[PDB]
């Protein structure tokens, strides 16, 4: 067996960054699926994240600057978002002071 | 957010035309339909707390989501779930107007399934609320505005599906 | 709508080979570190 | 179903494959066996 | 994929209940339709070799910067045959897919199998998206002109090269 | 949806819809206001078929509705006949798409391993299902219950 | 036209300076189909000896 | 659009839109056949508009057009006429928006950062914008010259 | 994956010392239980069916999650749903034979909290049907074992939350 | 941010050593070149409005990304361009003034090829547009010099890759 | 994935334009020297071993990295450690044979520092011992030689910060 | 936060009930030891600096995490062990009190285990000092406190392992 | 032989022979001439290579054939000879064949395996290697004793 890879066959562009990433010898050090929370986030809508990545939101504690995302963790998820969009937030209270 | 207005200058300007007899028919289409967009959502304004109490009686007054242990039990809840069903009414009145569905990507379903699964909000009962709310305000506003409104509101139902 | 993305990363496409980089392509693909007759066609071509 | 100009694959380093008939020379044998290592288990692991 | 029955059988679904007049107006309307969006298709399948030469031809005679060299920026067009003729079979992907979108009269196709993952691979070779945008709409207008005496034919075949230039679009407003 | 299938079939080879797939097509669409007469007179019947269905499953299974049985009590039968109106729904589904396929991605896919950790005997749902076939074909003429019945016989085999 | 005769003689350079004729045959093979409707083959032939 | 900016003011205060802003809304969507002729007037005379504005501001900045003006040059004059083009555009896609929506979100936001990282004088992209006003109002009726005026005026304002 | 032995080889090993007396009772405290964990796991083996039975009746059987609109209505996703609860229960009887939670975190819990965040599925739901699962166990197999069980039943609902 | 000073104090830092005969040939070696990197970036920010300008006029200027449909198309889009341009030259001068690629990982690529896949901004047009502005640079700084300032215009290429 | 022939060709090919007197003087460097770039490349072949054993002992062999808790302590990961100094070794006259190092950001570069980093790897002793590498190659192969091959040991330092 | 007398509140209103017999046997087992709480948390506050240093120079004093290369190595980094041990010690003594470790997830526990894997903080070490604090606080206390206090000291290090 | 090897490259990537690789045939054997006189002139000089070269393996190593070393008695040392000349009759083929896998599949593959079950030290094997390339590269010119010590130094870097 050999690597399918872009240069040798017809792609598809629908697994085209998943694809050329796993072709990769950091392959194996992505611990969390690739494919399965594409495949799927490509039906559902937006998710709840930053508009940049999702390694761009911090962990909300009490005393922090703790980015969890990064060159040591490799989750990094991406998604198309609007100029104009607004995150759901959640009241700290009750829910009808929002 | 975008509407059929500003659909057709945003794809005529990515081509770069000045405009064509072809995208001008979409403009004068619209426009025929805009008075009738514009009685409709003055009805769902002066009704919006009618809608809201036949749609609630009508599908989870007396339920189990009301009694003690349920979501919506008390007031803090009962209160919150009113709020929600005016937020769909209000930003699918404003996808009627624009006649686009984009406004509901941005701001209603961003998101909006993981936020009511952290707090433990039922999904199954917030669409057959929402059904319920679109049979009521399909009846004040007519079969020809109602079947437009109940466009958006079937968008909704699947996005939180 | 799209609503998702698996990234883009910088891909460049072959365009067409050349008589010092297929040499030095075949043994990277078997890492080989360059066999001493492919070391001497190397040279024959940059001697011209 | 996808489909590709022929000539598009041609172009660049023409990326090689190995194959296993009986009867050739040991070194061909164990490159074969070296590339199904690498491919596998993603490097030479026989030798590292 | 979901064609126009699956997507109004899956709305139902997932209240609960059956197919009311409501639901059943809307399978109607593309059992109306349905004997004429096969011979918009049939007339793809006869001339679509000619369709993708006009289209070609008339996309380079409004952008001759596509046939030129790429400048140092090296972006990704039809400068060489190489990349002329990977350039033209993109072309039938947009034709091909757009012809089982209107025997559909659903726009799941075309998302699931084509837009999904579309600017990441344009932005990854750098092929411009905004020709792109304009054969897709000389499709179109090319199509159009055979079916010129009723005009719910024109609907029917605007679809699905309307949504391709939409959700391809940047949205600057 | 049989149009579905046949747009799945020519994408798979790369081509374009083919003459056998263009007539198949065809037939589907002139069929069309003959499916949605079929499939709404199975609608506005739910009452009598799942009642009169049931009723003929409780004298084939007895053991169902005795002590111990799992359908035993009025909680449990009312159950019993919620799961027939399941069915009867999904296969006015499957007679409006053309094709089984609404069928197998709901209710058939995995029905061993929902009923069998539920305790239920899935020979008896099988059971039930064939006992609604026979009560929703004789509201149908002669060559319209040969149409219906494709479609209830997909059920029991997926469910056997 | 004498766009491409530039082309022939300008990656013809391209082609001595590097290594094989790859870069001609990749960019020259289904070449003369794809213009030949617009322009004579035999024209082209006759040019490029 | 009308339509769009009424619905962000009503969204930034969560409320629906008043009886005031539906009525705008209302004569707005029946006056579409009157700017729709007025946007096809502009989209029919874009050399007559774009040529004959341009030349007046070139002699009334002689300075661009001199050595050492940054549109100095036929190739460096040409990209003058490009830009020029491009706010004739956005005009006419106002006016079909009714709204300054369309001129603003493209080449009004951040348009003095763009001049000054391509060395050209803002000051002098005012004035070419002003002359081409002459040109298209000479063109309308007194009644419809104010409305293209006032879709050019909101340009040479933001613009400075 | 490594167990309560292997925990304290590495601890040692990774400083070069031999097993000294603080280490060595450690080692003592697993031969003292082993019997009672293997005790534990031919127990569990033999009532998987009816612990993730009786889990299931009595957390989200009659519930919002089995009706149409919810989670795990079609029977995919009711048979794909306690697909997941065979997972918790076999790789929580790993984590007690081993006396280390370590094969819960490489081979279950490592990226499943995005996973279920992609499909879709209610983190809060999976919690109590884990917990109501942990009920269940904890009867069948003791009083001493049954909170040695329930000690890996919490390690995947905080690491999931 | 630690400049190649403070690098090579906290290498020796971590261990307990003082500096050896070895430490203070890369302290050495700083020195050397420490008044060659002032009068480099002296020269830098007096020419960095006009570097921008004509970097971005022999890369990207007439190319299909001003055209109608291609990114940095609009003004906003445009004015957002050199926005980058300006925090890639400007820390690129900070990396070369203190000899250590520190404050570029530290605050310009941590988490800029992530936000750039979620903008939809093509990456391999950006590297080439500071590929461009690595040769002019080169122009003014002079050879000697420029060379270490292209050194850290490869690393935004390396990490933004 | 080029050469210093594909990279001039490239840089001409894509302006449309013939090789003129300033683009073939590139050329002209790469074919001239090379005899003098095949004789290094066939002496470090000869000596791959002997490299890699004495930029090991001269750099890390006696350090806190050899010892138990570092790094590399252990049976395999020694032998992974010297197996990535052939990798770096190996497309090091890869790059000095093509003249470009186009070739380390494609297959080397790519993904070297969030492999590191993940695996606990330090990064500031792998550059010690790359950093040591190339002094010993800049004795075998010569000093003209040495200077050619350091410039992609250095390139891969950069990139491995 | 919510404490024993909210948790039996909330426990009966999810069901409907008034406070029944059940509910009022929890209610006096907080109310018949409250004053023993009130006891020891006072002794805790007093003795709180010496618990804290008793632990550390118990657990991880001379050790190689104090060392040059070990993580606490500098003052800021000892420093800022000490101080979290306070919070560990200070937030049981709450827990104690309300006799509820809700207060311990809300404001300690969340995303705790990924703060201390993104700084490279050892959590095998962490809970050994958690344990040394449990035994020198359980001296002080007595024999009733001092096993509710390790009752919430347990749920730390749970919650953190 | 290069020829070989070559062609097995072609045939891997399924093409005919590029005109690269065509011409490393002909220079190859352009150079025939030469490599029938390297080899040559090492033939000639077997029983002077192999007994100096072994004789000084000897003093460097003076344990091999010390008692209880492998080379102790006038077997054990004449069998040690007998190897001597195998890997010098080896360098010789490699030299014709312009290619070190003719030494590779004859004595290389599996020579970890034969003399650790044969108790031989590899490296006492190697440094008789490394004293038969000085006597060796000492009659032949500068230009040949660089072209003929690669052979005998790709052996001792197998051989550890
Ligand atoms: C603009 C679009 C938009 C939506 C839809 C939205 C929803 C939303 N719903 C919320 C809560 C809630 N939502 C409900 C809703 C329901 N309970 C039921 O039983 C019913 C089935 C259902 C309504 C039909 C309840 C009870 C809460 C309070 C949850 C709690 O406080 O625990 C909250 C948390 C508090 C806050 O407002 O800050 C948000 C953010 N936010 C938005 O920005
Ligand atoms: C624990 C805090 C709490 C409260 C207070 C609460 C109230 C509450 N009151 C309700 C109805 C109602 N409440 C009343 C009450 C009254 N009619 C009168 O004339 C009097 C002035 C008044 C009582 C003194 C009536 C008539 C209804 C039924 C009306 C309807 O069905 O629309 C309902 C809807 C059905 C139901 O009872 O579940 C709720 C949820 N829920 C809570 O969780
Ligand atoms: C079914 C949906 C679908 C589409 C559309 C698709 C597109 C697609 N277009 C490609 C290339 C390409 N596409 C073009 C296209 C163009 N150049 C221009 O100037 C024009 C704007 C445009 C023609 C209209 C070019 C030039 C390349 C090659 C780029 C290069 O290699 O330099 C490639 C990489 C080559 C390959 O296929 O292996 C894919 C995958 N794939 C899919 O699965
Ligand atoms: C260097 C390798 C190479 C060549 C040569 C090449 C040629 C090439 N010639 C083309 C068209 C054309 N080529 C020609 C003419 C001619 N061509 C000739 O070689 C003759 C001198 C002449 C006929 C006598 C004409 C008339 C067209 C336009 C055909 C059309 O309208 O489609 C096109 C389509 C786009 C365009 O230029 O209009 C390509 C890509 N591509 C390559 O990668
Ligand atoms: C759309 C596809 C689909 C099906 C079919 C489905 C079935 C289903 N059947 C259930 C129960 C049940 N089903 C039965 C059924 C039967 N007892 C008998 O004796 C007969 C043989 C048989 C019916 C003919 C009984 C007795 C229960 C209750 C079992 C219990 O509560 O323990 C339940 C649990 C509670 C609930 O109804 O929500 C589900 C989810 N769910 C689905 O999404
Ligand atoms: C949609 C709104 C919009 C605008 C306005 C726009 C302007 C724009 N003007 C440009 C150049 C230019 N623009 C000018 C303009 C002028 N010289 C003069 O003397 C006059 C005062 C002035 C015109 C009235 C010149 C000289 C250049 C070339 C600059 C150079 O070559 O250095 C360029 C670079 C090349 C290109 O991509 O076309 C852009 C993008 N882009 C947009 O998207
Ligand atoms: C061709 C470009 C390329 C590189 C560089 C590469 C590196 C690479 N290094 C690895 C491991 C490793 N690398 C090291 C390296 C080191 N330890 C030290 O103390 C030193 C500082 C340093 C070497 C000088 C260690 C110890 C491991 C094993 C780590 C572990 O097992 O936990 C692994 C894991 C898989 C395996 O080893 O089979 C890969 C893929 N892969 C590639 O494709
Ligand atoms: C209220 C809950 C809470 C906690 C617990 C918390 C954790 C926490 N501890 C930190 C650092 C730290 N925490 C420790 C503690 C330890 N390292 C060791 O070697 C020991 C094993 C262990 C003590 C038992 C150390 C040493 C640091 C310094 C890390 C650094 O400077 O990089 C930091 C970084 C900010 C700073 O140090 O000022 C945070 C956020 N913050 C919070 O809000």
């Amino acid at each position: 067996p050999y690597i399918r890879g872009f240069g040798e066959e017809p792609q598809e562009c629908r697994n085209w960054g998943t694809q050329i990433d796993l072709f990769q010898y950091s392959a194996p050090f992505r611990k969390v699926p690739q494919s399965i929370t594409l495949f799927s986030d490509y039906l559902k809508a937006l998710p709840d994240q930053h508009p940049y990545g999702r390694g761009n939101d911090p962990l909300l504690i009490q005393f922090g600057a703790i980015f969890p995302i990064g060159t040591k963790n490799l989750k990094q998820n991406p998604a198309p978002f609007g100029k104009d969009t607004r995150r759901l937030l959640i009241r700290r209270g009750p829910g009808i002071y929002n | 957010m975008q509407d059929a207005i500003t659909s057709v200058i945003n794809a005529a300007d990515v081509q770069g035309k000045y405009l064509d007899a072809n995208s001008v028919e979409k403009l004068r289409g619209y426009f025929q339909t805009g008075e009738l967009r514009v009685r409709a959502a003055a009805t769902i304004a002066a009704n919006a707390a009618t809608i809201i109490k036949e749609a609630v009686a009508k599908s989870l007054l007396y339920s189990d989501i009301t009694r003690p242990g349920g979501n919506m039990y008390t007031t803090r809840r009962y209160a919150a779930c009113i709020r929600d069903l005016d937020y769909y009414l209000r930003y699918a009145t404003y996808g009627m107007l624009a006649g686009d569905p984009s406004i509901l990507d941005e701001r209603v379903l961003n998101g909006l399934k993981e936020t009511y699964n952290s707090l433990g909000v039922p999904i199954g009962a917030t669409i057959q609320a929402i059904q319920a709310m679109k049979e009521v305000t399909g009846s004040l506003v007519g079969s020809d505005a109602g079947k437009e409104m109940g466009l958006y509101f079937d968008y909704i139902c699947s996005g939180l599906s | 709508v799209t609503k998702a993305s698996g990234g883009s990363p910088v891909v460049k496409p072959q365009l067409y080979k050349t008589a010092s980089m297929l040499t030095i392509a075949q043994a990277e693909q078997q890492d080989r570190f360059l066999e001493l007759g492919e070391l001497n066609q190397l040279v024959s071509f940059l001697n011209t | 179903g996808l489909r590709l100009p022929q000539i598009y694959a041609k172009a660049g380093i023409s990326r090689q494959k190995f194959v296993m008939k009986p009867g050739l020379s040991t070194d061909e044998k164990q490159s074969v066996i070296s590339a199904c290592y690498r491919q596998v288990f993603e490097r030479d692991i026989s030798k590292a | 994929m979901q064609d126009i029955i699956t997507s109004v059988i899956n709305q139902y679904d997932l209240s609960g209940r059956y197919l009311d007049i409501k639901g059943i107006n809307q399978i109607n309307n593309y059992f109306d339709t349905g004997l004429k969006r096969l011979m918009i298709a049939k007339l793809i399948n006869k001339e679509a070799t000619n369709l993708i030469k006009e289209a070609s031809e008339l996309l380079f005679i409004e952008q001759p910067e596509l046939l030129r060299p790429c400048g140092n920026a090296f972006i990704g067009n039809a400068y060489t045959t190489r990349r002329y003729a990977a350039c033209i079979r993109d072309i039938e992907y947009y034709l091909r897919y757009s012809a089982y979108s209107i025997i559909a009269g659903n726009n799941s196709i075309l998302d699931e199998r084509v837009l999904d993952g579309l600017k990441e691979t344009y932005n990854s070779l750098l092929v411009p998206i905004g020709p792109t945008i304009r054969v897709i709409q000389l499709l179109k207008e090319i199509i159009q002109k055979k079916f010129s005496t009723e005009n719910i034919e024109n609907a029917i075949i605007a679809e699905p090269f309307d949504y391709l230039a939409i959700n391809l679009s940047d949205k600057n407003l | 949806s049989i149009v579905t299938k046949s747009i799945v079939n020519a994408d798979a080879e790369a081509r374009y819809l083919s003459p056998g797939e263009l007539d198949r097509i065809k037939s589907f669409v002139l069929s069309g206001q003959r499916r949605l007469r079929i499939a709404q007179t199975l609608t506005e019947n739910r009452e009598r078929i799942v009642k009169q269905g049931g009723q003929q499953l409780f004298q084939r299974r007895p053991d169902v509705v005795s002590p111990g049985g799992n359908a035993y009590g009025e909680e449990m039968t009312a159950t019993c006949l919620r799961d027939l109106d399941y069915y009867l729904r999904l296969v006015t589904y499957g007679i409006i798409a053309g094709d089984v396929t609404p069928i197998e991605e709901i209710g058939l896919v995995g029905v061993k391993e929902m009923y069998s950790a539920l305790g239920t005997p899935i020979s008896g749902v099988a059971e039930g299902i064939r006992c609604m076939k026979d009560v929703a074909c004789s509201l149908l003429s002669g060559e319209d219950a040969a149409e219906v019945g494709f479609y209830f016989d997909y059920t029991l085999a997926a469910m056997q | 036209s004498l766009r491409d005769l530039d082309w022939f003689l300008r990656y013809l350079t391209y082609a001595i300076v590097a290594g094989d004729p790859n870069i001609l045959f990749v960019n020259i093979r289904g070449l003369r189909e794809i213009i030949e409707n617009a322009c004579s083959s035999a024209a082209t032939i006759v040019a490029l000896k």
